[PDB]
């Protein structure tokens, strides 16, 4: 899955006009999102982390 | 700063085309054709400027979370930093429904159409666009359509900032895999 | 967003601007709330149609874009990269820096919004905002304001907000909230002092 967002569609988006990113972030121009909805899409997390919490 | 584009033109029949598509999944990544499908809708404010600010207004019927997004391209360029592509000057705003009705107020109008669907694939920068270019009869409805052409109208666009020049050798290696295929061409929007 | 309570306090015979600020501050210490950070509304006209090109802290993306009295256009970036184009058709018209600067507070999911009324440098009054997060509908928690109101303002508890009145059963939008920092704005500058 690590593999997957450098290989599936989520980044290739339908309009024209709208070359590539996440939908989440392309509502967030117009309706802008609150403060925890910025932060909370967003996620950077270590593998190890994950890891030692399982 | 303000953005700029690349833009190559072509028309190829339907029938040759299958070969064509073979390619576009034998060289880039593992993506899927999608047939979008668009309405257009030209205006243009009359302004004291002598060209007049004349924009074009795409909405995607099909996908729910796309807003109307105006497209207001400059007049062509002549300048010797592209040769072979067309140098435009736009502003690219994503607004609600809001749009269509706020520019009924400074007499933006009725100038033509033409529908957009077809298929879009990307390789980084170039976007190669392949798509049936649609004429309507007695405008008001949107049903009353037809092709306005058999040939498939092929464009293809490279999005670029402002400056970031020497671009035109990699878009020519690219498309010299594909010159047997295609001959893209950079023609005057006039004429 | 949440339902939102905006208001003017004088200095009310209390020394300057910011003593009846800080005796708000220690009386919400008395009970005791944590703060957030800061905030602060910034306000700039543009006419020919007098265009509130406008903003703030809290959501510094939303580039708020009104008429005088029309719609409201809540625009990005490359809406602010647009205006500049015109210059002709919506002139500048500068010196309209009147803001309003302060700290946000929390108390078990409540946000306060309190601080200093400024004309650019020179502050001349108070604006007090009082808030609730999870007010979805508009005028159905007005007596939980209230309550919070009487709370701990004492003198000067303000009521019933001029976005009151556009009653609607729909969520509440951060337009009503940000409407009533432009009629609160449009309270402050005619006495200027």
């Amino acid at each position: 899955e690590f593999h997957k967002q450098t290989l599936s569609s989520i980044m290739m988006p339908h309009p024209a006009s709208a070359p590539f990113g996440h939908k989440r972030m392309r509502l967030s121009g117009p309706q802008a999102f609150d403060k925890n909805e910025i932060n909370s899409l967003q996620s950077s997390e270590g593998l190890l982390e994950k890891i030692i919490k399982q | 700063i303000n953005m700029m584009e690349y833009l190559l033109q072509g028309s190829v029949l339907d029938h040759s085309l299958e070969s064509l598509i073979h390619r576009l999944r034998g060289l880039c990544d593992n993506m899927e054709p999608e047939t979008f499908l668009d309405h257009e809708m030209v205006f243009l404010l009359k302004g004291q400027q002598a060209s007049p600010f004349v924009l074009r207004a795409r909405r995607s019927m099909d996908r729910a979370g796309a807003p109307w997004h105006l497209r207001y391209l400059g007049q062509p360029e002549m300048g010797d930093k592209n040769r072979h592509a067309l140098v435009r000057n736009c502003v690219d705003i994503a607004t609600s429904e809001n749009l269509t009705d706020f520019l009924m107020e400074m007499g933006f109008r009725m100038d033509h159409e033409f529908v957009a669907k077809g298929h879009l694939f990307r390789k980084g920068i170039m976007k190669i666009m392949v798509y049936k270019i649609f004429r309507i009869l007695v405008p008001g409805n949107t049903d009353s359509t037809e092709a306005l052409s058999l040939s498939y109208l092929v464009e293809l666009s490279v999005v670029a900032p402002a400056g970031q020049d020497m671009v035109s050798d990699d878009m020519k290696n690219f498309a010299e895999q594909l010159k047997p295929l295609v001959h893209l061409e950079k023609i005057d929007p006039k004429r | 967003m949440g339902v939102t309570c905006v208001s003017q306090m004088p200095v009310a015979e209390g020394k300057s601007v910011q003593q009846t600020v800080e005796l708000l501050t220690r009386k919400l210490e008395m009970l005791g709330a944590e703060k957030q950070g800061t905030f602060c509304v910034d306000c700039e006209t543009y006419h020919t149609k007098l265009m509130y090109v406008m903003h703030n802290s809290e959501y510094p993306l939303s580039c708020f874009a009104l008429f005088e009295n029309g719609p409201c256009l809540i625009a990005d970036t490359n809406f602010d990269v647009l205006m500049v184009k015109l210059k002709g058709f919506f002139q500048s018209a500068k010196a309209s820096k009147i803001e309003t600067r302060g700290t946000r507070y929390q108390y078990c999911d409540f946000l306060v919004k309190v601080g200093t009324v400024t004309m650019g440098p020179s502050a001349r009054g108070i604006s007090v905002e009082v808030e609730y997060g999870p007010c979805v509908v508009a005028s159905d928690c007005w007596s939980l304001l209230l309550e919070f109101l009487q709370s701990f303002l004492g003198s000067h508890t303000p009521g019933a907000p001029a976005v009151f009145g556009n009653r609607h059963d729909a969520v509440y939008g951060p337009a009503d909230t940000m409407v009533q920092y432009m009629e609160l704005f449009n309270k402050i500058r005619k006495q200027q002092q």
